[PDB]
């Protein structure tokens, strides 16, 4: 066939970096456009935690502010 | 294959044709109370009302079926989160061992292993349960609408 | 009767006092009275009389 | 607010954004074709239980 | 009746795998508003997914059963009006030859 | 790997020796989500394989609208050597890939 | 006796993934999906036109949480009971003005502004 | 009725009245989003309905073997082959009017001669 296309190689990722590493798929369920690179306010955290009472838990910004006053109070 | 027990799920359309508000309530095992379908849908991970209706009606122009579904979304208006819905289900459960913290997890197991078991009983299949539940409700509405 | 389509138009009149809370349910109240206007209205006849047929 | 939430920190990193969803289907004109069909038929033909 | 028989039932898993490999879209990504023509596929009363070309799928299933690839007792029903495709493999169904 | 919650005492500074914020640096990387057939997915997802060898090539028409996969001759002439990569969704949104690994527990 | 794989999955998925930004504006909770967890494969495009192969492990579905000041179970249960014929159509708006049932984003912004003022 | 849904959270919108302009607005009961209405109709109740008479018509309706065939003329392509079926409404108040589907253009017509 004529060279009217673009062909690129496909090589497997080395397995030396796949050990102790898990690659999952994240799916945002919404009708709008969600992009943590620009939409979210950095820094961002993606951890595992209990969802019980997920309405009165201190926001990451709050702990930073509370840490500042705690340091001032202790000093 | 596996347990040979039978669990029955009933979806009831309360009210008569001359009523001003006809809501649909579903019966779950070990709950003692008829729950609105919207609460069950939210407990399965679909909080938006638009998504819930999309699971029931597969046509965007079938306003007649949507009009009959509007009372359901109004009934479960005050519950609009997965965690809140799960706790509502747990409190109705007939266990009285869960004090205040294991209620959500207790309801989670009921919706997983005792709700529509013939699809599956393993964790991570909420989407199938929600879609099948919508199919049952959709068939119920079709009969009620003389379709 | 001469009209091609037979239509009845109804409007509810509010009192002198203004109810700011009823505006949310204003349409709902209309949905209520119309339903009762379809069922609880006896245009003519005796109650519990479904249908009448003439026989000779 | 609540003073304890009992989180479980982990090291995470976003290593790409999905742009295309694809479905690989063998070419029907491929010389090695009509062997997958036989393999697919063997799936239902197989009787593992004894 | 004289020619009536009762099925003994078989494992439905092989059929489910076969359906998936032939384009049965899983139910975890089925958006009704983006494909209002797909036929719902049921196996033993379990909604496993949807298909975009039910006519071609039914032809393949029918041929396999007739040639002897799928157990003859398996019942396949295509409700064109309701856009549903039901496959029954459980035991206890009364059937007869034609 | 249980750990405290709100952490108003600032215990993560010594318990963990690495930043706990997810690395939002590699997100600008195109990825193709591909569902594979049973025969192909059974030999490509095995951890006793995937040593970095060239499994094939992808060919894209200059004008697009048609993609094809060409495997190498390492399949033992037992499976098709040409596949048609069908784009079920030309535009994909709200989908991302994130990794997961444990953190250093000392200092 | 329980299958080992399920027990690990149950323990692993006992606490779902939670993604939160610094300011709490966005709060997404992930849910595990098993329908197509192991049937997917990723192709990463290198910076030279090549493709890299990575097997897929799991699929997580993330839904936004606490974006419009949801009520509590006790508050929700009280309204459902026959305290009134029907819930007010604009009940959420009414309680928004009273100040009760705020959001984490607003709850954090007000506290932060309460410190910047001094 | 043309139900409208919210744009920010996909919740069901509801009608609201604004006295500043005496117009009609659609507002969300949960996320405080507004949208101007396009039509003045918000509720529709149908005692006698003809919706669903031709429910179940698909691109491959002719492939059904059970459906009867007829020799009626399709008044859009001048064809003789077609499949006909009665109304799908199960209420015991509907007439026996037939509905014909043409296997050449998928055009749906009726044998009614009273109202059409
Ligand atoms: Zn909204
Ligand atoms: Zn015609």
């Amino acid at each position: 066939d004529p060279n009217e296309y673009n062909e690129f190689p496909l090589r497997a990722i080395p397995k030396e970096d796949l050990e102790n590493m898990r690659t999952h798929l994240l799916k945002f369920q919404s009708k709008k456009k969600i992009n943590p690179v620009t939409d979210f306010h950095l820094p961002v955290r993606l951890h595992r935690k209990d969802t019980r009472n997920l309405q009165f838990q201190l926001t990451r910004a709050e702990i930073v502010q509370r840490q500042k006053e705690i340091s001032e109070y202790k000093k | 294959k596996g347990s040979r027990f039978i669990s029955t799920l009933q979806v009831k359309l309360y009210g008569r044709e001359g009523s001003s508000a006809r809501t649909i309530k579903a019966t779950l095992p070990y709950i003692k109370q008829d729950i609105p379908i919207v609460i069950i849908f939210r407990a399965l991970g679909i909080i938006p009302d638009g998504e819930i209706l999309e699971h029931i009606c597969y046509d965007v122009n079938d306003w007649q079926m949507l009009e009959m579904l509007k009372p359901c979304v109004e009934d479960g208006f005050v519950i609009q989160d997965r965690e809140t819905a799960l706790d509502f289900i747990g409190r109705r459960g007939t266990a009285l061992g869960i004090k205040k913290e294991k209620r959500i997890q207790y309801a989670k197991d009921i919706l997983q292993k005792e709700f529509l078991p013939h699809i599956t009983q393993l964790e991570g299949f909420e989407s199938r349960k929600a879609f099948f539940l919508g199919y049952m409700i959709n068939r119920l509405l079709l009969c009620a609408l003389d379709r | 009767d001469n009209d091609e389509k037979l239509i009845i138009r109804c409007r509810v009149v509010r009192p002198k006092s203004l109810d700011a809370e009823t505006e949310a349910e204003e349409d709902h109240m209309l949905k209520k009275i119309e339903n009762t206007m379809l069922e609880n209205i006896t245009l003519r006849g005796v109650e519990n009389i479904e249908r009448v047929v003439m026989m000779k | 607010y609540i003073p304890y939430v009992k989180t479980i920190p982990k090291k995470t990193a976003i290593v790409g954004t999905v742009c295309h969803e694809c479905q690989v289907m063998p070419s029907m004109n491929d010389p090695n074709y009509h062997k997958i069909v036989e393999q697919r038929r063997n799936i239902v033909k197989l009787n593992n239980k004894e | 009746s004289l020619m009536s028989c009762i099925s003994v039932g078989t494992d439905p898993m092989p059929i489910i795998t076969f359906l998936s490999e032939w384009g049965m879209e899983p139910l975890e990504d089925y958006v009704p508003h983006q494909s209002p023509d797909a036929t719902r596929v049921f196996v033993n009363g379990v909604w496993h997914g949807v298909h975009r070309n039910p006519a071609r799928l039914m032809e393949t299933l029918r041929t396999l059963r007739r040639k002897g690839d799928i157990n003859p007792e398996v019942s396949m029903i295509r409700d064109i009006r309701e856009k549903e495709l039901k496959i029954f493999t459980d035991a206890g169904r009364v059937y007869r030859p034609l | 790997e249980v750990f405290d919650g709100n952490d108003i005492e600032n215990n993560e500074t010594k318990v963990y020796e690495e930043s706990l914020d997810l690395d939002l640096e590699r997100s600008n990387r195109q990825v193709w989500l591909v569902r594979l057939p049973m025969f192909l997915a059974e030999k490509w997802r095995d951890r006793n394989n995937l040593h970095g060898q060239e499994l094939g090539k992808i060919r894209i028409n200059k004008d697009g609208s048609k993609i094809t996969l060409l495997l190498n001759e390492n399949d033992n002439d037992s499976i098709p050597h040409e596949y048609d990569l069908e784009l079920t969704k030309k535009v994909v949104e709200n989908e991302y890939v994130f990794t997961e690994q444990n953190l250093k527990k000392y200092q | 006796v329980l299958d080992e794989n399920a027990k690990k999955l149950r323990f692993e998925e006992f606490y779902p993934w939670v993604m939160e930004d610094f300011d709490g504006y966005n709060t997404w909770v992930g849910s595990y999906e098993a329908g197509n967890s192991d049937s997917y494969v990723l192709l990463s495009v290198e910076d030279d036109g090549s493709f890299t192969m990575i097997p897929a492990d799991k699929v997580y579905k993330f839904t936004a949480r606490n974006k419009y000041a949801t009520l509590t179970i006790d508050e929700a249960e009280k309204r459902m009971d026959k305290k009134s014929g029907e819930v007010p159509r604009w009940l959420m708006k009414h309680l928004d003005n009273i100040g009760t049932t705020t959001t984490r984003y607003d709850r954090t912004r007000r506290k932060l502004k309460a410190v910047a003022d001094q | 009725t043309t139900f409208r849904f919210c744009r920010d959270c996909n919740n069901m919108l509801y009608p609201r009245e604004d006295k500043e302009n005496n117009r009609l607005l659609f507002e969300c009961r949960t996320c405080s989003y507004v949208e101007e209405a396009g039509s003045p109709l918000v509720y529709r109740h149908e005692l006698i309905t003809n919706i669903g008479e031709t429910a179940g018509v698909v691109q491959d309706i002719g492939s059904d073997p059970t459906l009867p065939r007829s020799d009626r003329e399709c008044p859009k392509c001048h064809s003789r082959e077609n499949v006909f079926f009665q109304s799908q409404q199960r209420r015991k108040d509907t007439s026996m009017v037939l509905f014909f589907v043409c296997l050449s253009c998928s055009h749906i017509f009726t044998s009614d001669q009273k109202n059409k």
